[PDB]
């Protein structure tokens, strides 16, 4: 006569679980433009030295 | 005394003094020969140049490659590459200097033999050892454990490694390499109009390959975003100008190592065989190695490889072990830098194979032990 | 009986908020470097064109 506990137990892994799926996938979903804006970088940076070495 | 570590690899030849922080001497591994006939005399033109000197003569040579997949086919080329290496770019006498020398796993023995040979021979060695190249690239990650992912410019091999203990049956070597993604992009550069037919332009190609190329995070996507804008169409400027533009190619090209069918491979993409390698070792050791993807090679230097790198073998392992991957930003060394460490080493210093043992027993001694 | 499966899931709650903490903090993380190479990206891309127009 002891399964209160059971059950809101099973149900804190079912919401923890939820709240990781959100999560992580926001996260990678933040890296991923992240990444983006460091290809970005890398290649402005390139394309900025090189003309202004024309420049020069 | 000094110890050299000369990693010849295909594509480049990396070579330097052991204990050393970088190679010191790096230059193309070709000997071109020119193929007109020459007119002006006192020229006293030579007969055969090799390195940065043939890589300027381009023009007027045929150039050629003595190593066509980790192993040596043409040994009158390799030795004029050793030579010019020794007596020009390090302009040291061999005479005493133990000398490190690398090469792939599951190569023809007679490969390791005959270099032994020649280096106990025509050049005169007090000793010299033959080591494998990821085994180096490991060492220098400051690793012990994690499968290493060498991509140079000729083979593509795995090797995974757990307490400084090596898998061999779980080495997977795979012939698909730079020189290959050089050759397709070539191809595929002609539906554009481009036509590099000479040895000497495919190097032009090599050099569009190395500044313009990238991996696509999805493939498909950045399709059908090239089809749609032109964000990606880049410019570049051959030795004659004429500018070029290429767009789709810039990830069409380096996207082979995950689906070989485009140069009609049947093997598996690279996360694939990577997973494979893994799949094969016990169980207990799986998850280190997830944690442990190291890269080398000139061939890993792809912007963004790390990351479909990641998502592929992400894809493919369970969703409870950590994925990582060790890319360090001068990993296109690493070899080298290992092979440097390991030389200096004193624990090492009995495992060189003497001259004298070698008299004693013949290039066999190789595959001996005394590895 | 059901007890020591309630231990493990309450085991298993602790570590899962553990992960959600861990996913919240790499997110927040993740916004920061977004700002950051943002401001990056932005500070150095839009001088193209005086360079351009420069040796023009
Ligand atoms: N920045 C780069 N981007 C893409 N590919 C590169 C880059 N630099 C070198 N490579 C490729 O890697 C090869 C050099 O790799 P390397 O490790 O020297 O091979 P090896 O070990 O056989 O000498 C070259 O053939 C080149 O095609």
């Amino acid at each position: 006569a002891l399964q209160k506990k059971l059950k809101g137990t099973e149900d804190e892994v079912e919401k923890y679980s939820e709240s990781v799926k959100d999560a992580q996938e926001k996260l990678e979903q933040a890296e991923k433009k992240a990444t983006d804006a460091e290809a970005d970088v890398a290649s402005l940076n390139r394309r900025i030295q090189l003309v202004e070495e024309e420049l020069d | 005394t000094t110890a050299l570590v000369c990693d010849n690899g295909s594509g480049l030849v990396k070579a330097g003094f052991a204990g050393d922080d970088a190679p010191r001497a790096v230059f193309p591994s070709i000997v071109g020969r020119p193929r007109h006939q020459g007119v002006m005399v006192g020229m006293g033109q030579k007969d055969s140049y090799v390195g940065d000197e043939a890589q300027s003569k381009r023009g007027i040579l045929t150039l050629k490659y003595p190593i066509e997949h980790g192993i040596i086919t043409n040994w009158d080329d390799m030795e004029k590459i050793w030579h010019h290496t020794f007596y020009n770019e390090l302009r040291v006498a061999p005479e005493e200097h133990p000398t490190l020398l690398t090469e792939a796993p599951l190569n023809p023995k007679a490969n390791r033999e005959k270099m032994t040979q020649i280096m106990f021979e025509t050049f005169n060695v007090p000793a010299m050892y033959v080591a494998i190249q990821a085994v180096l690239s490991l060492y220098a990650s400051g690793r012990t454990t994690g499968i290493v992912l060498d991509s140079g410019d000729g083979v593509t091999h795995n090797v995974p490694i757990y307490e400084g203990y090596a898998l061999p049956h779980a080495i997977m070597r795979l012939d698909l390499a730079g020189r290959d993604l050089t050759d397709y992009l070539m191809k595929i550069l002609t539906e554009r109009g481009y036509s590099f037919v000479t040895t000497a332009e495919r190097e032009i190609v090599r050099d569009i390959k190395e500044k313009l190329c990238y991996v696509a995070l999805d493939f498909e996507n950045e399709m059908a975003t090239a089809a749609s804008s032109s964000s990606l169409e880049k410019s570049y400027e051959l030795p004659d100008g004429q500018v070029i533009t290429i767009g789709n190619e810039r990830f069409r090209c380096p996207e082979t190592l995950f689906q070989p069918s485009f140069i009609g491979m049947e093997s598996a993409g690279i996360h694939e065989t990577t997973y494979n390698s893994i799949m094969k070792c016990d169980i207990d050791i799986r998850k280190d190695l997830y944690a442990n993807n190291v890269m080398s090679g000139g061939t890993t230097m792809y912007p963004g490889i790390a990351d479909r790198m990641q998502k592929e073998i992400t894809a493919l392992a369970p969703s409870t072990m950590k994925i990582k991957i060790i890319a360090p930003p001068e990993r296109k060394y690493s070899v080298w830098i290992g092979g440097s460490i390991l030389a200096s080493l004193s624990t090492f210093q009995q495992m060189w194979i003497t001259k004298q043992e070698y008299d004693e027993a013949g290039p066999s001694i190789v595959h001996r032990k005394c590895f």
